C-alpha cells in the first residue's frame, strides 16, 4: 500500500516475467507481506462475479505465461488459481513467486487457493525441495514458502453461486458453514475434512468411496447433487485431476475439473482450459496448446 | 518340414532353413504386407527352435557360420533415434520405452540363438572362429536398444559368451569398461547400464581370491564414478549389488570405497541421497571392525549432516541406521570418539523438525545413546 | 571446510597478488603441484584460477614454472575439471617463447599423450594446435608422429577426441605434409568401427577439403566423402547432410555438379526422418550456392520434382523444415516457373494440417510477393489467406494479422475496405487477448498507412459501438483500440469522437473497466486539449478518485500525478 513498495512490486513482478528468479532477502519480505495479506481471509473466499478460474500449473512457468498471453494480463483480468503451483516442473519457483506476488500486488485482483501440492509433505517427496536447493543453495527459501502454504484459503466462492476449491467434498463436510469451522492455519493432516477438501475426485460409483491415490475420498453425483442443493449451489469448481481436453464435465453437469497444464510433465500432450465468467455469470472455455520453445554440474558440486 | 524329412539330406535341409529368415521384412511403413511370406518365415524360426532344443547330435561344423551369419544380417544394426525427449527437464524414470516394431521377428531369432549356445553339442573350439571380437563389439553395440525384452536377450546372450569363451574374457570387459566411460564422461544417457551392470556382477561373483590391479582399479575408477550420474535411480540396485560383491571378495577395499561415496555424495537431489544412504548401510553390515576405525570420522561427519537434513526422508533413513544391531554395537566399541560427532546434531534437532515421526525416532535414537554409555 | 576452502581458492588471486613475483613462484607454485589434491570442486576452481596467472608469474619468460601442476591437473578424470585445465593449458602456450616450446611445452605433451589412462591422452590431443606452428622441423615431425600415434589408439574415446581436434589441427600444417600425412589418417578415421568418430571424421572433412588445391580434391577427399554420404549410419548421414552446405563451399563450383546433386537427391530420398528433415533445412541455400551459368536448369532437373515429393511427406519435421524455406528459392527460379510450379505447393502446404507447417509456409509470404505481381498474388493466394484468417490455431491467426498491414498496403484502399475490413473488424472481437492486442497494432499500422480520414469514415464508429459489449473483456477492448488510435487520429478527431465514449463508460460496474478507463485517460491525455483536460477530463478523474477500490484509487491517483491535474 506504500509507495516505493508497490514500486519495488511492480519491478519484481516485471522481473519474474522474464522467468528470472529472485534474492532470499526479497521472497522472505514477500513470503512475510503474504502472510500478512492472508492472514485476514476466511476459509471460504468471496469473488466477484467477473473472474478467470484456472486449475493447476505445476511449475511451468512458459506454460503461464502462455495461459496469460491467452486469457488477458494480470490486472486487466481478474483470476482465480485452485492450487498446484509447484510439482513436475522445471521452474516451480518461479511460477509460485510469480503467483503470490500477483496475489500481494492485486488482492482484489487475484485469488489463490490451496491445493495438495502446497504441503511440507507432498513438496519434499517431489521436486520442488531439490528445486529450491539447486536454485537457491540452502533450504531457507522453501521454509518461507512452505510457511506461507499454511495461511492459503482452502475454498473460494464468487457470487455465491460457484463454489470454487482444489479437491473436492469430504464425508464430514456438508455446509459452507462448517467449512468455515475448519482450522486452516496448519499443515495439512493425513485425514480429516481439511485434509479430503484438497485431494477427494469425483468419479461414477456413487457414494463416499476410497481413494486409489492414497488420501481423500471419492464422491459421487448424488454426493454432488445433494452439497449443491443444501448450499444454494449451481457449480461446483475443482481441479487436481489431468483431463486431455483441458475441461471436463461431470455428474450432470455440476461439477467441473479444470487443467490449466497442456502437455502435463511434457509428456502427457494434453490440452488445457480456463474458465471464464462474465458479468451475468456465464461460463465459456478457452482451449490453448503449450507455448513454442526457443533457445534450445555434476549433483555432488556444491 | 524336417522332422518328416529321411536323415540324410537333414544338415542340408537345415542350412536351407537358416539361409532363410535372412531376408529382412518391413513392419514399420505397413504391417499387414506379406503376411504368407511372414507366416512361413516365423514357421521356420519355431520349427528351428523345436528341433535344436530336441534333436541331438545335429549340430556340424557347417552350421556355425550359417547361423552367426543369420544372427548378423538379422539384428546387427544402427538403432534408431531416440524417441524420448532429452534435457535436465525430463525425468530419466519417466521415459516410456519404446517397442520394437519386428518384434514377432527379433523375439524367435533371439530364442534360436540363445537354444543354439546353450545346445549340448555346441562346440566352443570351432565356433571361436565365427564368433570374434568384431561380434562381441556389435552386440554390445545393441544394448542402448529401448526395448526391455531385447535387452533381457542381449544381456543373457552376453553372459552365455563370456562363459563359454576364455579367449574373449579381457576384450568383453575392455568394451564394457569403455561404455561406461562414454557414458559416465560424455553422454549419460544409455538404456542398458542395468543390464551390464548385472553382467558385471555375475562376473563379479567369480572373481579369483587374490584380486588382481586391473579389478581393483576398474571398482576404483568405473563403478565408484557410475554413482554420481543423474539416472542413478534407474540402476542402482545392480550397482549396489555390485560394491558389496566387491566389498565381501576383499575387505581391505571399504576405506576407498566408502571415500567415494561421501566424495560423490549428492547434495541437490533427495532421492539420490536416500540411495546413498541405503547402500552406505548395504555397506557398513559388512564392514570389518577394525577397517570401520579407519573411516569412522568422515562416515559419522556425513552420517551428522544427513541426520539433520531437512528432508524429512533422509532424516529418517539417516535414523533408520539404530535399528541394525551391528552399527550401534560397534559405535560402543568407538564411542569415545563417536560421541562428540554425532551428539550435538541429534540433540540439536530434538524439536526442531515439521514431522513428529522424525521427532519420536530421533528421542528413540538418543535414548538408546544415553543407555549406551 | 569445502566452502571456505572454494573461496579461499577463489581469492588465491589476491593472495598470489600480495605475495611476491619470485616468492609465488618459490613457495606458492610448488604448495599447489604438490601438496594440494582434494575434491572436484576445488580442483575445478584451481584449474580456473591457473589460467590468468601468465602476467602474475613474472611474465612470459618465465611461464613454464606453470606446467607441472597443469600436467598434473589436466589428467583428473572428471570432464569439467580436465576440459578448463586443457583450455588453461591452450592460454598459457601462446606466451610461450619458440626457443623454451620445444623444451618445456613439447616433452609435457609428449608425457601425456604417453600417458597410462586415457584423461590424460584425451587432455594432450587438445594441445598440438596451439604449439605446431611454432618449432622447428625435428620437433614439428615427431610431433605428426605422435598425433598420428594418438589418431591410431585403442581406447575409442581418445580415438573421437583426435577425430574432433583433426581439423584444428591440419589448419596449422603446410600443405604438402597435408596431402602426405593427414589425409590418410583421416581417411583411416572416416572408416573406424565406431559411428561416434565417422562423424566426426565426416565433420573434419570440410576443414580439410578448405585448404587443399581443386585439382587434387577428387583424387584425395572425394571418395572419403561419397562412402561417408553412403555410409550405413543414420548418425554418420544425418551429420553429411547438415554439413552438406559447407562441403558444396568448400569443394569448389565444379564438381558439386558432379557428384554432390545426386549426393543431395539420395539424402532427401533416405528412409530416415531425421536425415531427410537434416536434408531439406538445406534445400534452399544448396540451391542458391549453385553456379549461376546452370543454376536454374540444375534445380528446375533435379531439386524441383524432389522437393514435390517432400512436400507431402508423412513426418512432421520434414514437412516444417521444408516450408520454413520453400520460397527461398521462387526469386531464383523466377516468374514463370514459380506460377506454374511453387504455388501449388505453396497453397498444399498453407492448407496442411501441420499448425507449425502453417505458421513457417505463411512467414515468408513477403519473399514471392516481390517476385509475382500483387495482381498474382491476390489472384491466387488471397482465398488461402481469408480462409486462414479463420483459423483455429491463434498463432496462424497472429502471423496472419501480422502480415495484413503489408497485403493491404499493396493492395489499396479500394480492394481492403471491400474484402479485407470485415476481418480486420471482426480479428477485435476475437477469444484470445494476444490476438486482440496484435489486432489494434495491426489497426494503427492500417491508419497509418491509410491516413486520418479513412478511419474516421471507416473504423471508428466500428470500434465505438464496441463499447456496448457485455463482456468486460471487449469493453476493455474499446479503451485499448481507443489508446492505440489516438495517437494517430489527431487532437481534433481524438476529442471529438472517442472523449464521450471513455467519459461515458468511465462508470462502468466492472471495477477492472473502472480503472482501464483511468489507465487510458492517462494515456490518451497528452493529445487532447488543456481546455478539455481542465474542463470535462479531471470532474471524472476526481470522482473516480473516490471510488472504493484500491486500485481504482492508486490508478486514478497516478494518471492526476503524471497528467498534472493534481
Ligand atoms: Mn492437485
Ligand atoms: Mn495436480
Amino acid at each position: 500500500d506504500e509507495k516505493v513498495f508497490t514500486k519495488e512490486l511492480d519491478q519484481w513482478i516485471e522481473q519474474l516475467n522474464e522467468c528470472k528468479q529472485l534474492s532470499e532477502s526479497q521472497v522472505k519480505s514477500l513470503c512475510e507481506k503474504a502472510k500478512e495479506i492472508l492472514t485476514k481471509e476466511s476459509n471460504v473466499q468471496e469473488v466477484r462475479c467477473p473472474v478467470t478460474v484456472c486449475g493447476d500449473v505445476h511449475g511451468q512457468f512458459h506454460d503461464l505465461m502462455e495461459l496469460f498471453r491467452i486469457g488477458g494480463k494480470s490486472p486487466d483480468t481478474n483470476y482465480l488459481f485452485m492450487g498446484d503451483y509447484v510439482d513436475r516442473g522445471y521452474y516451480s519457483v518461479e511460477t509460485v513467486t510469480l503467483l503470490v506476488a500477483l496475489k500481494v500486488r492485486y488482492r482484489e485482483r487475484i485469488t489463490i487457493l490451496r491445493g495438495n501440492h502446497e504441503s511440507r509433505q507432498i513438496t519434499q517427496v517431489y521436486g520442488f525441495y531439490d528445486e529450491c536447493l539447486r536454485k537457491y543453495g540452502n533450504a531457507n527459501v522453501w521454509k518461507y514458502f512452505t510457511d506461507l502454504f499454511d495461511y492459503l484459503p482452502l475454498t473460494a466462492l464468487v457470487d455465491g453461486q460457484i463454489f470454487c476449491l482444489h479437491g473436492g467434498l469430504s464425508p464430514s463436510i456438508d455446509t459452507l458453514d462448517h467449512i468455515r469451522a475448519l482450522d486452516r492455519l496448519q499443515e495439512v493432516p493425513h485425514e480429516g475434512p481439511m485434509c479430503d477438501l484438497l485431494w477427494s475426485d469425483p468419479d461414477d460409483r456413487g457414494g463416499w468411496g476410497i481413494s486409489p491415490r492414497g488420501a481423500g475420498y471419492t464422491f459421487g453425483q448424488d454426493i454432488s447433487e445433494t452439497f449443491n442443493h443444501a448450499n444454494g449451489l449451481t457449480l461446483v469448481s475443482r481441479a487436481h485431476q489431468l483431463v486431455m481436453e483441458g475441461y471436463n464435465w461431470c455428474h450432470d453437469r455440476n461439477v467441473v475439473t479444470i487443467f490449466s497444464a497442456p502437455n502435463y510433465c511434457y509428456r502427457c500432450g494434453n490440452q488445457a482450459a480456463i474458465m471464464e465468467l462474465d458479468d451475468t455469470l456465464k461460463y465459456s472455455f478457452l482451449q490453448f496448446d503449450p507455448a513454442p520453445r526457443r533457445g534450445e554440474t555434476p549433483d555432488y558440486f556444491l | 518340414a524336417l522332422k518328416d524329412s529321411p536323415t540324410q539330406e537333414r544338415e542340408e535341409l537345415f542350412i536351407q532353413k537358416l539361409r532363410q529368415c535372412c531376408v529382412l521384412f518391413d513392419f514399420v511403413s505397413d504391417p499387414l504386407s506379406d503376411l504368407k511370406f511372414k507366416e512361413v518365415k516365423r514357421a521356420g524360426l519355431n520349427e528351428m527352435v523345436e528341433y535344436i532344443t530336441h534333436s541331438r547330435d545335429v549340430v556340424t561344423e557347417a552350421i556355425y557360420p550359417e547361423a552367426v551369419t543369420m544372427f548378423s544380417v538379422n539384428l546387427f544394426r544402427t538403432l534408431p533415434p531416440s524417441s524420448n525427449p532429452t534435457g535436465a527437464e525430463f525425468d530419466p524414470k519417466e521415459d516410456e520405452p519404446t517397442l520394437e516394431a519386428a518384434w514377432p521377428h527379433l523375439q524367435l531369432v533371439y530364442e534360436f540363438f540363445l537354444r543354439f549356445l546353450e545346445s549340448p553339442d555346441f562346440q566352443p573350439n570351432i565356433a571361436k572362429k565365427y564368433i570374434d571380437q568384431k561380434f562381441v563389439l556389435a552386440l554390445l553395440d545393441l544394448f542402448d536398444s529401448e526395448d526391455p525384452r531385447e535387452r533381457d536377450f542381449l544381456k543373457t546372450i552376453l553372459h552365455r559368451i563370456y562363459g563359454k569363451f576364455l579367449g574373449l574374457r579381457a576384450y568383453i570387459r575392455r568394451q564394457i569398461n569403455h561404455i561406461f566411460y562414454r557414458f559416465i564422461y560424455e553422454t549419460e544417457h544409455h538404456n542398458g547400464i542395468a543390464e551390464l551392470l548385472e553382467i558385471l556382477g555375475s562376473i563379479i561373483n567369480g572373481f579369483a581370491l587374490p584380486l588382481k590391479e586391473e579389478h581393483k582399479m576398474f571398482l576404483i575408477r568405473v563403478l565408484l564414478p557410475l554413482h554420481k550420474v543423474k539416472s542413478l535411480s534407474v540402476y542402482h540396485p545392480q550397482l549396489a549389488y555390485c560394491v558389496v560383491q566387491f566389498l565381501e571378495k576383499e575387505s581391505s577395499l571399504t576405506e576407498p570405497v566408502i571415500v567415494g561415496l561421501l566424495k560423490f555424495w549428492p547434495k541437490t537431489h533427495s532421492p539420490k541421497e536416500v540411495m546413498f544412504l541405503n547402500e552406505l548401510e548395504e555397506i557398513l553390515d559388512v564392514i570389518e571392525p577394525s577397517e570401520f576405525s579407519k573411516v569412522m570420522e568422515p562416515l559419522f561427519r556425513q552420517l551428522a549432516k544427513c541426520v539433520s537434513s531437512p528432508h524429512f526422508q533422509v532424516a529418517e533413513r539417516a535414523l533408520y541406521y539404530w535399528n541394525n544391531e551391528y552399527i550401534m554395537s560397534l559405535i560402543s566399541d568407538n564411542a569415545a570418539r563417536v560421541l562428540p560427532i554425532m551428539f550435538p546434531a541429534l540433540y540439536r534437532n530434538s524439536k526442531s523438525h515439521w514431522n513428529k515421526t522424525i521427532h519420536g525416532l530421533i528421542y528413540n535414537a538418543l535414548k538408546l545413546f544415553m543407555e549406551m554409555n | 571446510d569445502v566452502q571456505l576452502r572454494l573461496n579461499s581458492i577463489k581469492k588465491l588471486s589476491t593472495i598470489a597478488l600480495a605475495l611476491g613475483v619470485e616468492r609465488t613462484r618459490s613457495e606458492l607454485l610448488p604448495f599447489l603441484t604438490d601438496t594440494i589434491y582434494d575434491e572436484d570442486e576445488v580442483l575445478l576452481a584451481l584449474a580456473e584460477q591457473l589460467g590468468t596467472f601468465t602476467t602474475l608469474v613474472g611474465g612470459p619468460e618465465y611461464v613454464h614454472c606453470l606446467l607441472p601442476p597443469l600436467e598434473s591437473l589436466a589428467t583428473v578424470e572428471e570432464t569439467v575439471v580436465r576440459d578448463k585445465a586443457v583450455e588453461s593449458l591452450r592460454a598459457i602456450s601462446h606466451e610461450h617463447s619458440p626457443s623454451d616450446l620445444e623444451a618445456h611445452f613439447v616433452p609435457l605433451v609428449k608425457r601425456l599423450a604417453g600417458g597410462d589412462w586415457f584423461t590424460s591422452r584425451t587432455s594432450a590431443c587438445g594441445l598440438f594446435s596451439v604449439c605446431y606452428p611454432r618449432v622447428s622441423s625435428a620437433v614439428k615431425a615427431e610431433l605428426r608422429q605422435y598425433f598420428r600415434n594418438l589418431c591410431s589408439d585403442d581406447t575409442p574415446m581418445v580415438r573421437r577426441a583426435a577425430a574432433s581436434k583433426l581439423g584444428e589441427f591440419a589448419k596449422v600444417l603446410e600443405l604438402d605434409n597435408v596431402k602426405s600425412e593427414i589425409i590418410p589418417m583421416f581417411s583411416n578415421l572416416a572408416s573406424d568401427e565406431q559411428d561416434s568418430v565417422r562423424l566426426l571424421a565426416v565433420e573434419a572433412c570440410v576443414n580439410i577439403a578448405q585448404l587443399l588445391p581443386q585439382e587434387d580434391l577428387e583424387a584425395l577427399v572425394m571418395p572419403t566423402l561419397r562412402q561417408a554420404a553412403e555410409d550405413k549410419s543414420w548418425r554418420v548421414r544425418y551429420m553429411v547432410a547438415d554439413k552438406f552446405t559447407e562441403l558444396q563451399k568448400a569443394v569448389g563450383p565444379e564438381i558439386t555438379k558432379t557428384d554432390l546433386v545426386p549426393a543431395f537427391q539420395n539424402l532427401m530420398k533416405d528412409c530416415e526422418a531425421e536425415v531427410r528433415a537434416a536434408a531439406s533445412h538445406k534445400v534452399k541455400e544448396f540451391c542458391e550456392n549453385l553456379s549461376a551459368d546452370c543454376r536454374e536448369n540444375v534445380i528446375m532437373s533435379q531439386i524441383l520434382p524432389c522437393i514435390k515429393e517432400l512436400v507431402s511427406d508423412a513426418n512432421q519435421h520434414v514437412k516444417s523444415a521444408l516450408a520454413s524455406v520453400i520460397m527461398g528459392l521462387s526469386p531464383i527460379l523466377g516468374k514463370d516457373n514459380t506460377i506454374e510450379h511453387l504455388l501449388p505447393l505453396f497453397l498444399a502446404q498453407l492448407k496442411d494440417e501441420c499448425p507449425e507447417v502453417r505458421l513457417n509456409i505463411i512467414s515468408n509470404l513477403d519473399c514471392v510477393n516481390e517476385v509475382i505481381g500483387i495482381r498474382q498474388l491476390s489472384q491466387s493466394l488471397l482465398p488461402a489467406i481469408v480462409e486462414l484468417a479463420e483459423d483455429a490455431k491463434w498463432r496462424v491467426r497472429l502471423a496472419i494479422i501480422e502480415y495484413m498491414p503489408l497485403l493491404a498496403g499493396q493492395l489499396g484502399v479500394e480492394f481492403f475496405d471491400e474484402k479485407l475490413n470485415s476481418l480486420c473488424m471482426a480479428w477485435l472481437v476475437d477469444h484470445v487477448y494476444a490476438i486482440r492486442e496484435a489486432a489494434t497494432s495491426n489497426l494503427k499500422k492500417l491508419v497509418e498507412k491509410f491516413g486520418k480520414e479513412w478511419a474516421h469514415a471507416t473504423i471508428i464508429p466500428k470500434v465505438l459501438a464496441m463499447s456496448g459489449d457485455p463482456n468486460y473483456l471487449h469493453r476493455m477492448t474499446t479503451l485499448f483500440c481507443i489508446n492505440v488510435l489516438s495517437e494517430v487520429c489527431g487532437q481534433d478527431i481524438t476529442t471529438k469522437h472517442m472523449l464521450p465514449t471513455v467519459l461515458r463508460m468511465a462508470g462502468d460496474p466492472v471495477a477492472n473497466v473502472r480503472f482501464n478507463v483511468a489507465k487510458s485517460l492517462q494515456k490518451i491525455g497528452p493529445i487532447l486539449d488543456n481546455s478539455t483536460l481542465q474542463s470535462e477530463v479531471k470532474p471524472i478523474l476526481e470522482k473516480l478518485t473516490q471510488d472504493q477500490d484500491v486500485d481504482v484509487k492508486y490508478f486514478a491517483q497516478e494518471a492526476l500525478t503524471v497528467l498534472s491535474l493534481a
